[PDB]
């Protein structure tokens, strides 16, 4: 039950007991995951009256090569449990990889527990800077619009898909926010980019109960905001015939705004005033919810380019950073939240896992070894180490953070940028240039109808006989089949390597096929990255998709707007 | 500085624009308003009075194959279209002629008339696309192993490619789809990448001519 | 031997004869039958079937300025048909596809139709061998400063002009000397005057076709 007063004073008890809290996550996640593989590589028991120092001995460090094999064993057909307590519900991938390649992190319904609870918590702080009307609404660009299963038929599934479409999704969130203005159906469309079309309208729907705009991305809602300039024709007249534009297909979305459509030829004309009298859309956030108290999301970093453009969008209005963590594990949650975004800093949540900082100091890298998060000296950077229920323990994110300061018994951390960058040789490539040659070269028939594309992945399916390519795009806008069947092609064309003609032609992996997802898929992925809160690094997409990567592969599927096998060949 | 005489949708003022860019010319464009045919260009083709038309040393290059030779011919040194040999040339002119008769009036069936000249056209067209899958074969393009006379000559089709798809209420690629397979692999090139408008105002285009005349 | 695909009262045959033999080359002649069409003519021209096509050292070539431009290019050595200028050759190509189009569209009005077509037909005739005389002035050629490509491609109807003359009711020669001179010169050369099959039989088959395709 979400109350102000008593879950800061506990977060306030949990931060003065912050050292407590660690090791008491260290001692708990090895009891309750005491029996992992590795563990015994190690010479692991558990409990005893000396555990956390005979953990930190015995237990090394470890990379992404080292950890996507194992739990590729668990994804693919093995459904064999490798290293926290179960077998996993779903499965990850992280921004960067692993060798240019995939890389796998575990999931676990404790991460939705620590959503729940990161969320209540951070509601709460940022509530009481910014009170609410709890008989509101608010404009939220989220999508959980894509649920996939797995070769050996495990759920597969990102931050947003396991979160959103989680059992448990609605009723913990319902005391903690302002009811999303669009359905369901809406947010789990298999027709995003419409949808969010339609999430546009939706917030624009409740537009004085809304108490925030939120996205989880800054990109998000500049994406949006142009988006918006260029749209808003468009909705004007579609919203006033009672009947959306014949641009939606997809007939559950097409039934729950049929449930809201009548005609209206009023409103149309206080928007064309309105619309029109903008400069440059400046202000464009408070123009649409004049009471917002904030738009949210992460504003720091690799979003930092875009929150101005944002805060030209957003006008005057503050825009509060999101907290900072995820499920490869929580860190951080922001508990002065009215900081702007160049003084924002974190908090860390001591009770989602138990982590580890390695110094930089020396010159490079440093080879020092690690110290305590409440021992992390202030003013120095440090990359972050994790040990957690997300599958990972002691585990090298690659990422470096900084200490602005200590919020009483916990530390401030402050991060600059996007890039956590060592790469090496992928094997999904088809090299980046090729797979983009693919992309861009399928695109201009895109183009044609005044669409570029924002962005791109693929998939190898060794389920099927023959395996398949699957190519993905996230584009700007819908259109007619013909043209994207007409893509796949040119993305089979593209792929330079002779390779490819011998196996294509041959038949014996399968024509490539091309899934079309709507908007946002690759944003939710970034979301889901920067997100991640481990990290400074957390803004390269992988860009083909090996059995392990799963990220980009959650939202992948059923969020196809059309999917295509080449009539070529 | 060549001066051209064009025409947003036209094929053939693609066929001139594609040309030019292909080589490596800045050009100037001008568009036109066929209602009133421009003094230079009723000076360039009194009687035709049609483009595209290129204007090189005061002297008006016309007609759209004979204009991308022309592209040839004016800068002789960097990007050949033809390959050495003669005959490969006149392989290559002889699929432009291919390109210019059954092919173009075809499509012009497609998308400018409906019924009983409708479905002669469809299945012209078609025939058309398949003895043209047929030479394409392997070739990244037509005539010779790179960008090639030709490639220029029928690519600027598919833009309309669209309005063929819908009016014809077909799908021109389940029949035969390395071409237009190989239509958005010549895309790539910045020649037929900024010379080419956009298809859903040509689809409009088809859609105001036949709403015109029904 | 060069093999020549033909059809002896086809003007176009006549281009491909005066081409190969403005040039000195030694070629086999084979006269076909659109009844019963050679076993190599299938195979060289599949599809169109339209003579005269030449088989050299076993590649096909086929249409009408294709096959001079082809002779013109495989033999490069002695007589060259185009200016060695672009532009000049600009000039040409297009004056050749003009005689091939619109003199030749009016031309099958001339002596393959009947009633206000075929008056059309004259009308249209008449004027474009003004034009013809337009391009022309007072000078023996067209191609090049002797016998030239465009000659090539227009001295062949000369064979056909005692049939426009006779079918069309009118006098080239009285409304345009100038055309029909120039005729004449071109029959001066062992070109034309060995190319050109006797105007009678063409103009004897002409009527024959008058009387027999209703
Ligand atoms: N940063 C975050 N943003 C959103 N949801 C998060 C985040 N971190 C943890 N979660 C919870 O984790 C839940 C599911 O993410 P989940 O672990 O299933 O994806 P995964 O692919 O298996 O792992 P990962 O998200 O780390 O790549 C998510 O549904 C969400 O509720
Ligand atoms: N086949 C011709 C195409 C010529 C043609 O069809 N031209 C049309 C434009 S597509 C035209 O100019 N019409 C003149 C007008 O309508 O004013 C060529 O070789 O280019
Ligand atoms: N495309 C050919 C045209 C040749 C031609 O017209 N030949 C005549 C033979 S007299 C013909 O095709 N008649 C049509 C037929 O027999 O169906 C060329 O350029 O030479
Ligand atoms: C806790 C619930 C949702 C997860 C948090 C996400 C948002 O909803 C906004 C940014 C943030 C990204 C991140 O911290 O993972
Ligand atoms: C709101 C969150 C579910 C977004 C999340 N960071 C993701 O995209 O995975």
């Amino acid at each position: 039950t979400f109350d102000m007063n008593r879950v800061i004073d506990e977060f306030d008890e949990m931060t003065r007991n912050a050292h407590q809290v660690q090791k008491q996550t260290l001692k708990e996640i090895l009891l309750k995951n005491q029996s992992a593989i590795y563990l015994q590589n190690c010479g692991l028991n558990g409990n005893a009256t000396d555990p956390e120092e005979a953990f930190k001995s015995m237990v090394p460090l470890v990379t992404d090569v080292e950890l996507e094999p194992y739990i590729k064993r668990m994804v693919d057909g093995d459904t064999s449990p490798i290293l926290t307590g179960h077998p996993v519900p779903a499965i990850s991938l992280s921004s960067g990889t692993s060798q240019g390649r995939p890389k796998f992190i575990p999931f676990t319904d404790e991460l939705m527990e620590n959503t729940l609870q990161l969320f209540r918590t951070a509601f709460a702080f940022r509530n009481r800077d910014f009170p609410i009307d709890d008989n509101g609404k608010a404009l939220q660009f989220i999508f959980s619009s894509k649920q996939y299963i797995s070769t050996g038929g495990v759920p597969v599934g990102t931050a947003t898909t396991n979160v959103y479409r989680n059992p448990n999704f609605k009723a913990g969130m319902k005391s903690i926010t302002s009811p999303s203005c669009s359905p369901d159906e809406v947010i789990f469309s298999p027709d995003v980019h419409q949808a969010l079309y339609c999430h546009l309208l939706s917030g624009i729907l409740f537009r004085d109960q809304v108490q925030y705009v939120f996205a989880v991305f800054a990109h998000g809602l500049v994406h949006a905001f142009r988006t918006f300039e260029q749209v808003w024709e468009e909705i004007v007249t579609d919203i006033k015939d009672g009947v959306l534009s014949n641009r939606i297909t997809v007939p559950s979305v097409r039934t729950a705004m049929s449930k809201l459509l009548t005609p209206n030829p009023e409103l149309a004309e206080t928007i064309r005033t309105k619309c029109m009298s903008l400069s440059n859309w400046y202000g464009l956030i408070p123009a649409l919810f004049p009471n917002a108290k904030y738009v949210y999301g992460i504003m720091t970093g690799s979003m930092e380019p875009y929150v101005p453009k944002l805060r030209h969008y957003a006008g005057d209005l503050p825009l509060v950073s999101h907290d900072y963590g995820s499920s490869e594990g929580w860190i951080a949650a922001n508990v002065t939240p009215r900081l702007s975004p160049e003084e924002a800093t974190f908090a860390v949540i001591p009770n989602l896992g138990y982590f580890e900082f390695l110094p930089v100091s020396e010159t490079g890298e440093g080879e020092e070894k690690p110290v305590g998060l409440t021992q992390v000296k202030i003013g120095e950077e440090y990359e972050v180490v994790i040990t957690n229920y997300a599958g990972l323990y002691r585990y090298r994110l690659g990422d470096v953070v900084k200490v602005i300061g200590f919020y009483n018994n916990t530390p401030q951390l402050k991060f600059i940028c996007r890039r956590n960058l060592i790469l090496s040789i992928n094997i999904d490539k088809n090299t980046e240039r090729d797979l983009q040659l693919s992309v861009e070269s399928a695109a201009k028939r895109l183009s044609e109808e005044k669409i570029e594309v924002i962005d791109f992945s693929s998939y190898i399916d060794v389920s099927t006989d023959p395996g398949h390519y699957a190519i993905f795009w996230e584009i700007s806008g819908e259109t007619n089949e013909d043209v994207l069947q007409d893509c796949c092609n040119c993305l089979d064309r593209a792929f330079i390597d002779a390779g490819y003609v011998s196996s294509r032609k041959c038949k014996t992996i399968g024509a490539l096929e091309l899934r079309v997802v709507a908007k946002g898929t690759f944003r939710k992925i970034q979301e889901h990255f920067l997100g991640l809160g481990s990290s400074a690094g957390q803004f390269k997409m992988p860009r083909c998709v090996k059995p392990s990567n799963a990220k980009v592969l959650q939202i992948l599927c059923e969020n196809v707007v059309s999917s295509y096998f080449s009539t070529a060949f | 500085l060549p001066i051209l005489l064009d025409y947003w949708p036209s094929m053939f003022g693609m066929r001139a624009r594609v040309a030019l860019r292909e080589k490596g010319v800045e050009f100037e464009y001008r568009e036109e308003d066929f209602s009133n045919k421009s003094p230079l260009l009723l000076q360039s083709n009194p009687i035709h009075k049609k483009i595209p038309v290129l204007v090189h040393n005061g002297k008006p290059v016309c007609e759209s194959l004979n204009v991308v030779q022309y592209v040839d011919e004016a800068w002789p040194e960097k990007n050949p279209f033809f390959p050495s040999d003669p005959y490969g040339r006149a392989q290559a002119r002889f699929w432009a002629d291919f390109v210019d008769k059954k092919f173009t009036d075809a499509q012009f069936k497609v998308w400018g008339k409906k019924g009983e000249e409708q479905e002669a056209g469809k299945k012209e067209f078609i025939e058309a696309v398949k003895i043209l899958e047929s030479e394409l074969g392997d070739k990244p393009y037509f005539g010779g192993d790179s960008f090639g006379y030709v490639d220029i000559s029928l690519i600027t089709f598919s833009s309309w490619f669209q309005a063929y798809e819908k009016f014809g209420n077909f799908s021109i690629e389940s029949e035969s789809p390395k071409l237009i397979a190989w239509a958005k692999r010549c895309m790539e090139k910045e020649s037929v990448s900024k010379s080419l408008p956009d298809s859903e105002k040509i689809v409009a285009y088809a859609a105001e001519y036949r709403k015109n005349n029904l």
